[PDB]
RNA sequence: GGACAUACGUUUGCAAACUAAAAUCGGCGUUCGACUUAGGGAGUAAACAUUUUACUGUGAAAAAAUUAGAGUGUUCCAGGCAGGUUUUAGCCCGAAUACAUUAGCAUGGAAUAAUGGAAUAGGACUAAGUCCAUUUUAUUGGUUCUUGGAUUUGGUAAU
RNA sequence: AAACUAUACCGACUCGGGAUCGGCUGGAAUAAAUGUCCAGUCGGCACCGUAUGAGAAAUCAAAGUCUUUGGGUUCUGGGGGAAG
């Protein structure tokens, strides 16, 4: 539907399905009812996942309007679940962050928050991706000419939902931001006193 | 209190190379302080290098080669106009071979001598041989 | 019967119109010395529509403006519209290699126009000696705020 | 020799709250099931008060520094 | 270690990494505001309020489940404890004090004390003062305090 | 240094570099070509990026002195002269340059450092309405209108 | 006042080791003790061993990370006697 969407020009082929997948999943489950009934899209893209294999192995992110942000989030694991099973292709859903520049300042009465900043926004996809989970640890390396390497500590307990999307998020970070992502599993670090 | 954690993570490090230590930590960390960090990596001191991200100003971790012999900073960190160099370069530096004299300029930060290319420098900001 | 008494005895403009104007009994009569310093400086709206004859204002009188402009801080607002500015920089030492604070005292003539206020920046101009101390008139104010003590404050405006 | 960066569980586990690298707290909380009522009520295992029981009054918790004495035989879970 | 030339150590408290709202927890930002806002009506501290919170009802940080910190909620909601917890306690000590003082004129150990404390107070009225977080012409002299105990 | 990538600017005028359409011209509606409007880089100048510090760079910092180029004052101090009559009623060549910190001016700037912007609220951008002020319209009125400012409202923005 | 550690305060680092005082967390035996022990660990006197680190040395885990001379700040000295 050009409904579930701002701009409310035109859709592309990934964009028009996704909005009657949107549209079908509120009307065929009773639950996703209420939450779907509120998310509202910003603009989809679909990306390639090109591996050595001659595979094609394609899948989409959807941009959801930062107003549905909230709502996003609270029924994120079942709606991705759903959409991948109806557009059989990998989904994940970011939020529509607006970057504000760093010397281009041009309202003198108007503060640049961080909250819309580069390292701010960028750093908030790779939440996003993983979604359903949030990491537990990340890190920095500097291979010596002048890489820098994102290894990422994701939690064991969500080994399945993540392992797969694993080399999807890498391609589409290598894509958006510019920074190579590699992810580490460890067992949840659980600290607490057990008492027997 | 704290102050120039450029200076706080550098002695920490220097120390480390004097003690022999196989790497060290350093605890409060700033962009400077990685910055320096990847300029004496850059020139080959220190070897490979990684920031843990300590939920309120990193820490990192650098692994120690064995060729750092001094790594400091400079109290304030005075100004120091293009013509102000040999004065330094012969003051700080144990000879006319191993020129390591980072500054801090407009544009950004650069070695002793990348300094002199840019054709600018500025403030002092620390040294390492 | 107010702004031109006021204790003084008389208080007329550079531009004697005035009495005479009664023979221009139809167009606008009430002018006043208009005038425009110009040096990318705006003309105080308050200072057109006043009833304030003062001669040592750059917008009612002969009083040019030239080569030295000033931005410092305001100390006192007492005085018949003078006030002292203080201006705070840093003087290096030669052999010690750093610096010391340090703080000049101005002088600043202020047209009523622009309304003072204890503690604000304010920018003066280059006049004409107006007496033993003063030689720069205000121009341009902007208000600020500063809780307390004007003397602890210095900033390197 | 030891790796700073993959450090052992245990070392870790024994040293002192801040100084661990990523650093994280003991303190943890439990649903706490009244010797009558039953209710559920989650505490907190560093409580610096007594807790009573919402449903009927009962008493529950004890303060000290640190741990959290637990009245007689109540239900404890460790919610994480 | 604030006026101790030779005492200092380390009391507790280590925000977990994880920055998100615990899992087994579920209420909407306004759900919680209630609780605070209405706990606070009865006359808490943003301090203790979130104690509560914590102890009583398992929100570990408020702020991480709201996106507010407690003392913002509160002062959006007109339930603001006028004084900072900050001041009126160090103050009310500070009264504690003259009030022992009195009876035991010749306490010496106190009257030292007490020095320490009246100064820590003016350092905050510098400070609140300079944010604008409380009315220049503000003032603890024994009137100050005595204005409160009324 | 460009470009592009949610990414250091916007307007102007110039120049412009290529492309998408429409026109005209030729051959046989189209294959193609030359020539027009639109389009930004790039290419300059003015207006903007909170305010300084600090650094680049040039304008200014008298001469003599110090450094220093040319130059066999018999070497030299040092002067600034001198070199070739074999074009000799004339020829050749010189009197250079640098440093000058501290404060002022022009100006390039991304680091550190300080300072600042939207938190009572209000801000921002935008449209309309209303009120005050106002340039050119010969001039004076009255309307209107351009241009500043004041508010109210509604829209937009991850307020 | 030999008001003495004759050794300014704040901060970061770097050797080993047990024993302490206060608090905390796990555990074991008895027992079910405001006790005992084992193991951690913050914070506090102090000691033991040792340094291809410091010093004139006595000695110093800091009197160390200062010719490889620069974390922040306060006070003090400049041959002796006459003299505090
Ligand atoms: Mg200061
Ligand atoms: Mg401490
Ligand atoms: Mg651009
Ligand atoms: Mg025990
Ligand atoms: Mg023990
Ligand atoms: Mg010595
Ligand atoms: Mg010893
Ligand atoms: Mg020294
Ligand atoms: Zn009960």
């Amino acid at each position: 539907a050009l409904a579930k969407f701002h701009k409310k020009q035109s859709l592309t082929k990934i964009e028009e399905q996704v909005g009657s997948a949107l549209v079908e999943l509120q009307n065929t489950h009773p639950d996703l009812k209420t939450s779907l009934e509120s998310i509202i899209l910003t603009q989809v893209k679909e990306f390639q996942i090109n591996k050595t294999n001659k595979k094609a192995k394609s899948a989409v992110l959807i941009y959801v309007h930062f107003q549905s942000y909230r709502v996003l989030l609270s029924a994120a694991r079942k709606l991705i679940i759903e959409l991948e099973k109806k557009l059989k292709q990998i989904v994940f859903f970011t939020a529509q962050r607006k970057i504000e520049s760093k010397w281009v300042k041009e309202h003198k009465s108007q503060q640049r928050p961080r909250s819309r900043c580069l390292t701010y926004v960028y750093d908030a996809l790779l939440d996003d991706l993983l979604l359903p989970s949030t990491l537990i640890g990340k890190r920095i390396r500097a291979r010596l000419d002048g890489t820098s390497f994102y290894r990422i500590q994701l939690d064991q307990n969500d080994r399945d939902f993540l392992e797969e999307k694993l080399d999807a998020i890498t391609h589409i970070y290598k894509t958006v931001t510019t920074r190579e992502v590699t992810f580490e599993f460890k067992e949840d670090k659980t600290f607490h006193t057990f008492k027997k | 209190v704290k102050v120039n954690i450029l200076a706080e993570c550098l002695k920490d490090l220097v120390n480390a190379e004097k003690m022999g230590k196989k790497q060290v930590l350093l605890r409060p960390v700033s962009k400077v302080v990685l910055k320096f960090l990847r300029i004496m990596q850059k020139n080959g001191y220190i070897g490979e290098f990684e920031v843990i991200d300590d939920h309120r100003s990193k820490k990192v971790v650098v692994e120690l080669i064995g060729r750092i012999n001094k790594c400091g900073v400079i109290s304030p960190r005075y100004d120091v106009p293009l013509a102000d160099f040999e004065k330094w370069t012969n003051n700080i530096l144990p000879s006319r071979q191993f020129g390591n004299v980072v500054l801090t300029t407009t544009y950004g930060i650069l070695t002793h001598e990348e300094c002199r290319k840019r054709h600018t420098g500025g403030k002092i900001l620390g040294f390492f041989y | 019967m107010d702004t031109q008494i006021q204790r003084a005895y008389q208080k007329q403009d550079g531009v004697f119109l005035n009495s005479k104007k009664l023979l221009a009994k139809k167009t606008s009569a009430g002018v006043r010395y208009y005038k425009n310093i110009g040096l990318g400086f705006k003309t105080p709206k308050e200072a057109i529509e006043g009833t304030y004859v003062d001669k040592k204002c750059p917008f009612t009188s002969n009083l040019s403006i030239r080569g030295k402009i000033i931005k410092g801080l305001v100390i006192s607002t007492k005085m018949n519209r003078t006030v002292i500015i203080r201006r705070d920089y840093l003087h290096y030492v030669r052999k010690y290699n750093r610096y010391e604070k340090r703080h000049r005292n101005i002088p600043v003539h202020i047209s009523p126009c622009f309304s003072v206020k204890e503690g604000d920046i304010l920018v003066a101009g280059q006049c004409r000696p107006i007496s033993k101390t003063v030689r720069f008139n205000a121009l341009q104010v902007v208000p600020n705020e500063i809780i307390g003590s004007v003397r602890k404050q210095f900033l390197l405006f | 020799e030891r790796d700073l960066l993959n450090p052992i569980y245990e070392e870790e586990k024994q040293k002192n709250k801040f100084k661990r690298l990523i650093q994280a707290p003991n303190s943890y909380f439990m649903d706490v099931k009244c010797a009558q009522c039953q209710n559920i009520q989650m505490i907190f295992s560093n409580a610096q008060s007594t807790i009573i029981c919402e449903k009927c009054s009962a008493i529950l918790c004890k303060p000290t520094g640190g741990k959290v004495q637990i009245q007689a035989g109540c239900a404890f879970k460790i919610k994480n | 270690m604030q006026m101790k030339g030779k005492g200092k150590g380390i009391s507790g408290s280590a925000l977990p990494f994880k920055r998100r709202s615990p899992k087994w927890l579920h209420m909407t930002p306004s759900t919680v505001v209630d609780l605070s806002v209405k706990l606070a009506k009865k006359g808490l501290t943003p301090s203790q309020i979130g104690v509560i919170l914590r102890d009583q009802h398992g929100i570990p940080q408020v702020r991480f489940l709201t996106g507010q910190k407690i003392l913002r909620i509160l002062k959006k909601n007109g339930c603001a404890p006028q004084l900072p917890e900050d001041l009126y306690f160090l103050i009310k000590k500070a009264l504690s004090i003259r009030k022992h003082l009195e009876k035991n004129r010749k306490d010496k150990d106190s009257k030292y004390r007490l020095i320490l404390v009246e100064s820590r107070i003016h350092r905050l009225s510098r400070y609140y003062k300079l944010n604008q977080k409380l009315p220049p012409k503000w003032k603890y002299n024994a009137q100050t305090a005595s204005a409160l105990v009324q």
